[PDB]
């Protein structure tokens, strides 16, 4: 039907820049589009509709515009209050379509991760499961890339992997990472590195152990 | 005051139907369409369908006509949701937001008030009672772990020496490894602190009642 | 005065494109389609009539030609019949709008689209019987002479009463639905004040929220400049006719000043959509829309 699309699918702020997000309709729908923000774990409230028009007591540094197929709001001198995730929506017609939304995140100064890896727990193997779990702790920004090795092939089956979204007091990232083997199998092995790859270190950040 | 308060979260198995409720308080119920919307995975949006609670009357999206068949109750003032021949594909959150609408010219539309958000799940898994296991390291800074596996369903609710541990926490999104969960929480603290000071991991898991204590020990 | 003929058909085309312009619109644009709007486009196509039949009615009668006296009536008389279906709709609207702003929670039930039908059937039965009447046995003639023999040459104060003129499609059917439109509005326009400043007064939304209502009012604001404009351009007809008829003793209304009230009477219906794209974002939207890609 109506295919509504918006950019960018992530967008990173400092408090007090001025931020615009984008919506594309695929046909004409004039006004007709209205604007949800959404805080994490919120439901979405309601935030321009009309397209230019703001919700009742909704700061003024707010605003919408554009029409027919291309919209978009924009946020003066970002607040604190403002990040979260943004949504438009269509009512042209009868059947309705929301947008992709966009993430607004928070910049910070770019930060290594500290990176612990662990062997499976006794508890663990005497039931007969092995896994090695390795953290990666407190980095920005949130790309990062871990490679198991075991005994220095690469492993990729029975990885799993975990991120945090912003941390509540620095707003950094985390991940856990996760390779999950039978005690069998990881008794076939003695050496275990997980090892990671962040735009900090120009080194790979290599923890690892030997078993027994 | 206008508050939309939806029923509770639901746990269901495959092929099975729900009925989501809609009790609006604070204005009149009868005046305003209400919508239903399905949020996938804390991201994405799709309109359901909605209702003109007056008539009964109802307008679908396509993709969820058949799945979604929406209803009222005037005297009580609420609005129901049912989804039948339920699939994991289904678990989401469903919202009801009220519709809302004057004369610019133009028909003005948007979304005045939502819900709470009501989380529907979905699995074919019977409820089962995590696994917790303790990591210990094999600097000034020491961090230790616990690993929470293979537990249905969710949430549980984990702790390290029982909030007394506070600051250097993360506790990780859980992921579900075949049929069950399984989750990891890390504290870094100044090696000054372990093993010299006791550390444990606390974990509830409601569902199948217990409370699992671990305590983290250095290696041999 | 072949100028008051250049003058008509510049009108005459004027107001048929522009009007099927509202037309096409509505069609067109999904959000225009609405009960608020049907009387609208009953407005709309009131003022095609127009156009296409009464201006070359009123051109013609200008020759002051022979014809039937009861086939000769509907030739005079049909712009009543249209000036008339136009009030129905103003009126109606007007109702709408207050309805809607004024007791918005009983609206969405109290008025439907199918509601919206009646009435516009019902307004244009009551326009024709109301217009054609001098056609029902209120004929001014049987009881220029070179015509004769069947034919009665076709002029207005002769054989159309300026008794029912003044009387009867003025004070009963005008200047009364017009000041019933202007209570209806002022009322809307003087509730919403109090409304907008008793949320102010107050802490937090609600019941109502505060920009949404203004919003309503400003498109209100707009509805009623339609009906002030028609009273700017049906009145000094009256107030001429008046002057004309309440002294069918003293003097009678001069030449450039008659031709020149038809012409401002028959502007009626050019200047609406005009003030649509000017007050209303989504007309404005709309013919903008239209006009660059159908006139492109
Ligand atoms: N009184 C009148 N006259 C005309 N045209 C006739 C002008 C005229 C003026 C002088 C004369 O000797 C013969 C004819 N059109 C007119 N249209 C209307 C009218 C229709 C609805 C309300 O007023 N009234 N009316």
């Amino acid at each position: 039907d109506i295919v509504m699309t918006q950019s960018p699918a992530s967008l990173s702020a400092s408090v007090g820049d001025t931020v615009t997000i984008t919506c594309r309709a695929s046909e004409f729908i004039y006004s007709s589009l209205t604007w949800y923000q959404q805080k994490q774990g919120g439901s979405p409230q309601l935030l321009v509709y009309a397209a230019t028009n703001l919700a009742d007591a909704v700061p003024s540094r707010f605003s919408g515009s554009g029409s027919g197929t291309q919209f978009s709001l924009k946020i003066n001198r970002l607040q604190p209050e403002d990040f979260g995730t943004y949504y438009c929506q269509h009512f042209y017609g009868s059947t309705w379509a929301f947008g992709g939304g966009t993430k607004l995140e928070i910049k910070r100064a770019d930060a290594a991760p500290t990176v612990s890896i662990f062997p499976p727990s006794s508890e663990q193997l005497t039931s007969g499961g092995a896994s090695v779990v390795c953290f990666l702790n407190n980095f920005y920004p949130k790309d990062i890339n871990v490679k198991w090795k075991i005994d220095g092939s690469e492993r990729q089956n029975g990885v799993l992997n975990s991120w945090t979204d912003q941390d509540s007091k620095d707003s950094t990232y985390s991940m856990s990472s996760t390779l999950t083997l039978t005690k069998d199998e990881y008794e076939r092995h003695n050496s275990y590195t997980c090892e990671a790859t962040h735009k900090t270190s120009t080194s790979p950040i290599v923890k690892s152990f030997n078993r027994n | 005051e206008v508050q939309l308060q939806q029923s509770g979260a639901e746990l269901v198995k495959p092929g099975s139907s729900v009925k989501i409720s809609c009790k609006t308080s604070g204005d009149s119920f009868t005046a305003y369409n209400m919508n239903w919307v399905k949020q996938s995975h804390g991201k994405s949006l799709e309109w359901i369908g909605n209702i003109n609670p007056y008539y009964g009357s109802t307008r679908y999206n396509q993709k969820f006509k058949g799945k979604a068949t929406l209803t009222v109750d005037k005297s009580s003032s609420t609005a129901y949701i049912q989804l039948n021949s339920l699939t994991s594909e289904d678990s989401a959150v469903y919202y009801c937001a009220r519709e809302g609408n004057y004369y610019d010219g133009g028909s003005v539309r948007y979304f005045d008030y939502w819900g709470q958000g009501t989380t529907l799940t979905v699995s074919s898994a019977k409820t089962t009672a995590p696994s917790v296991y303790p990591l210990a390291p094999v600097g000034s800074s020491v961090t230790l772990g616990c690993l929470v596996k293979g537990y249905f369903p969710e949430p549980v609710t984990l702790t390290w020496n029982s909030g007394s541990l506070s600051s250097g926490v993360h506790t990780f999104p859980a992921v579900l490894q075949s049929d069950l969960y399984t989750l990891s929480s890390s504290v870094t603290v100044t090696s000054s602190t372990w093993p010299s000071q006791s550390i444990t991991c606390n974990v509830a898991h409601p569902a199948s009642s217990t409370k699992v204590d671990k305590k983290i020990e250095p290696r041999g | 005065s072949s100028v008051y003929i250049t003058v008509e058909l510049a009108i005459a085309v004027l107001a048929i494109l522009g009007n099927v312009l509202v037309c096409w619109a509505v069609w067109l644009n999904s959000n225009l389609q609405n009960v608020t709007n049907y009387f609208v486009v009953s407005l709309a196509a009131a003022d095609i009539a127009v156009g296409v039949l009464a201006i070359p009615f009123a051109i013609t009668i200008s020759t002051g030609f022979c014809a039937a006296c009861h086939g000769c009536l509907f030739i005079a008389c049909f712009v009543l019949v249209l000036t008339q279906s136009s009030i129905f709709s103003l009126l109606a609207i007007a109702i709408d709008r207050y309805i809607a702003i004024r007791i918005p929670l009983r609206y969405n039930g109290l008025v439907t689209g199918t509601r919206a039908k009646g009435i516009i059937a019902i307004c244009w039965v009551l326009s024709f019987a109301i217009g054609l009447t001098p056609m029902l046995g209120w004929n001014n003639c049987g009881q220029s002479q070179g015509c004769g023999e069947g034919q009665v040459a076709c002029l207005f104060e002769d054989v159309v009463p300026m008794n029912y003129m003044v009387y009867f499609n003025f004070f009963a059917c005008v200047l009364v639905p017009l000041l019933l439109m202007l209570g209806v509005y002022l009322r809307i326009f003087l509730a919403a004040r109090r409304q907008l400043k008793q949320m102010e007064s107050q802490p937090l939304p609600g019941e109502r929220a505060r920009s949404t209502l203004q919003k309503e009012v400003h498109a209100a604001k707009s509805l009623a400049i339609i009906v002030g404009l028609f009273a700017l351009c049906w009145l000094p007809l009256h107030i001429i006719n008046c002057f004309t008829f309440f002294c069918p003793d003293c003097s009678h209304a001069p030449l450039w000043l008659m031709y020149l009230a038809i012409v401002l009477s028959h502007t009626n219906s050019v200047v609406n959509p005009f003030i649509y794209a000017y007050r209303i974002r989504e007309f404005r939207q709309t013919f903008r829309k239209i006009i660059r890609s159908h006139v492109l």
